[PDB]
DNA sequence: CTGGAGACTAGGGAGTAATCCCCTTGGCGGTTAAAACGCGGGGGACAGCGCGTACGTGCGTTTAAGCGGTGCTAGAGCTGTC
């Protein structure tokens, strides 16, 4: 019907690999918001960091802004990795892109 | 206090057994506005540690040297030490030396077989 | 009673979906299986140059907590300065 | 007192001569090119600088007026990576132990 | 012909300032680069961005110059510019 | 013998004389910029920012060190794109996209 | 090649000079018909544990006796008390 | 005996199986005293340790050796009990499950 | 081998530098108390791999004409003086 699935039938033109990306894409780019849960990262954190410092405190406002920092520079990284997989004739980012998006950086090497 | 040696006996250098001018790192220190007071043993230390990174990179240098067959350090010879080590390229990773040329580079498609480097067992 | 546990590889947290969301945020269609990894991966040494400044600015000043201030001045550095959260 | 000098003393804080003796110092016998020297006197000078940059920034993060071998050796773990900054304090700390041995 | 010909550009006013790296140069220094192969629309493309560096490092240069009252522009402004560019470069001024 | 006659040449297939002058180029410590077409360029485009103005002799020297760094740096960025695309050539989309990632274009 | 010298990276690599053949000899000796593939590395894990206990002991010994220099004695306290006792250095 | 890796031939169903060498292998390895592990490479392997655990420290021929001995005797010893592990599934392969399972009975890692 | 500037010393009264007196200043370590974000919950569409398929891209080869580099020949901007 709608969208049926179930034991299956040969689809006719339906939600396709790219369609609810887009929605994906409007709907994160209509707002901001924060796209990693916050308790796990802040055990991320804290995990790496106990051995430089023992018993590791932390602030509120500290953690979040870790986790801002992070997440725009995963952006950042994926904005430079979706171009190079257009570069090399590919809708699909992939492992070859990130190394060279970091070794041309510098951050890499 | 004393009676005697009422002149330079002794430099600050020659403290900690230095040979950095120690003396020019507290006027360069006050020169450039760092701080209002800059503290006794800051400047020793900072001395140390630039004469730490003057002879590692001497010594690669004159390493590089014997490499080259050549006594006197040419700037080619900076190059390579500040490239080959990754802990040298993380300090001088936007660094150009001048007349030092770069190293020999090489990659897949830069070889006569397609894409691929069997070649081995000489300096690669 | 302070029970402490021998570190275990938390990492693996962020979720496909999370990595998702954030390639779709970067406006990408299809994301590789590989890529999951590794942006988990490229997450970790990311943070591992941040707090290995951030804990040295710490250590200089003998406070164990994790000011906002000094992760600004860990960021500021290496060009990754966050607005708000410092003055 | 002059008349007479040229009195052409204008000075560019250098320090070509210390390297050169810290080379002599490290291999016995080996030359530098002056091409070279020009390198390492801008080069040593630029380290400086970032070293102090990063002392005078804690220092005032820290709202202290004095730099003293805390910041300084703050500043090298915060720059210098790996080896290079467990040798670079180890000298650190061997200057100033002797500093503070001698009369 | 092999001589004696027309195309043998004789001038140097208002030509030649912004193609005086041609076609050599250019492959001279990708071969440095270690590069195989040179598209042939490269060699102009790589004007362009050979300008957006010259532009910024004198722009940078000038403004130091007219702070010293000089008329004449030294290598130290050239360093100075050049640290905050991204390209540092060590072995002048000294 | 003759000025006309001569048997084909001892010509190299394309692509091959790349091997010899890689070998060459990065061994060598010297700019392949000819200093006097890049003493007219830096003249000229500094003319707009200031009427009157000279130089050092040093420092147009350092402008072209650093300008040849900057692009052999940038060419061997280049050269990553291209394999990276399955291309030897280094198309001019590989240097708009090389300065993208990096801090350029901007 | 005077001075420190030291280049350390994240990893360490002098443990895999022990490899297959010299692991093989050893599964031999001790009638092992056939051995997998991660057994080399984790061979190469345990002989690392094993070795580590055996210092911790040996180089408080070597101290104790303030000695700059191991010897076969110091390496038999360590054995000995941690059982694998060795005959044929030492006595 | 002829090998002959060319194209002509589809093997021989007796070639050294895999085993055969293993089973003329233990016969010469148990019937000669020798070191089995390569020696310098394990002399570096304790060097290295040893310089983590005191900054200095001098070594002698005697003391690398026993070091190397008992190693090479704890091994072959621990491979003896592997293999008793291995016997007890229907396998002639030593493999992970069997090591955990050796060394859990004894005092080690238990 | 003939000049010149820098790196070493000899001296003289103030500044910054270690030392040490007292009242107010920030993090830690324990308690607290109602809102909050996390665990597993069970299937659905929706999209990564791994075959196609069906084709315009970059490599493989040979002429060509200026194009590189070098000798002269006159000047033209860049070193130093007061």
């Amino acid at each position: 019907k709608s969208a049926p699935a179930t034991g299956g039938v040969k689809k006719p033109h339906r939600y396709r690999p790219g369609t609810v990306a887009l929605r994906e894409i409007r709907r994160y780019q209509k707002s901001t918001e924060l796209l990693i849960r916050k308790l796990p990262f802040q055990r991320l954190v804290r995990e790496i960091a106990q051995d430089f410092k023992t018993d590791l405190r932390f602030q509120s406002s500290a953690v979040m802004a870790l986790q801002e920092a992070s997440e725009a520079y995963l952006v950042a990284l994926f904005e430079d990795t979706n171009l190079c997989a257009i570069h090399a004739k590919r809708v699909t980012i992939m492992p070859k892109d990130i190394q060279l998006a970091r070794r041309i950086r510098g951050e890499r090497a | 206090q004393g009676g005697k040696t009422r002149a330079k006996a002794k430099t600050r250098s020659s403290r900690a057994g230095l040979q950095f001018p120690v003396g020019r790192v507290h006027r360069l220190l006050r020169k450039g506005n760092y701080a209002e007071r800059v503290g006794a043993g800051a400047p020793v230390y900072l001395a140390a540690v630039l004469e730490y990174l003057t002879a590692e990179i001497l010594e690669l240098a004159g390493n590089a040297a014997r490499d080259n067959k050549k006594t006197r350090i040419i700037p080619r010879h900076l190059q390579l030490a500040v490239r080959n080590d990754e802990e040298l390229n993380k300090l001088l990773g936007r660094v150009t030396i001048a007349q030092g040329g770069v190293l020999p580079n090489i990659q897949s498609v830069l070889l006569p077989k397609k894409t691929e480097s069997s070649k081995s067992a000489k300096s690669k | 009673k302070r029970h402490r546990k021998v570190l275990r590889d938390n990492i693996q947290g962020i979720t496909k979906p999370a990595i998702r969301r954030l390639a779709r945020r970067g406006g990408v269609k299809r994301i590789s299986g590989l890529i999951y990894e590794e942006t988990r991966g490229v997450l970790k040494v990311f943070l591992e140059n941040v707090i290995r400044d951030a804990v040295t600015y710490t250590e200089h000043a003998k406070r164990k907590t994790v000011t906002a201030m000094d992760v600004v001045y860990a960021l500021k550095r290496q060009g990754r300065t966050l607005y708000g959260f410092g003055g | 007192k002059k008349d007479g000098k040229k009195r052409r003393k204008s000075r560019k804080e250098s320090y070509a001569i210390y390297v050169y003796k810290v080379l002599k110092q490290v291999h016995p016998d080996t030359g530098i090119s002056s091409k070279a020297m020009s390198i390492m006197n801008s080069f040593v000078n630029d380290v400086f600088e970032r070293i102090a940059g990063e002392a005078s920034r804690l220092a005032h993060y820290n709202k202290r007026s004095t730099i003293t071998s805390r910041e300084i050796q703050t500043a090298v773990r915060l720059l210098l990576p790996g080896e290079l900054a467990k040798h670079a304090v180890s000298e650190g700390t061997k200057a100033v132990t002797k500093y503070t041995s001698a009369k």
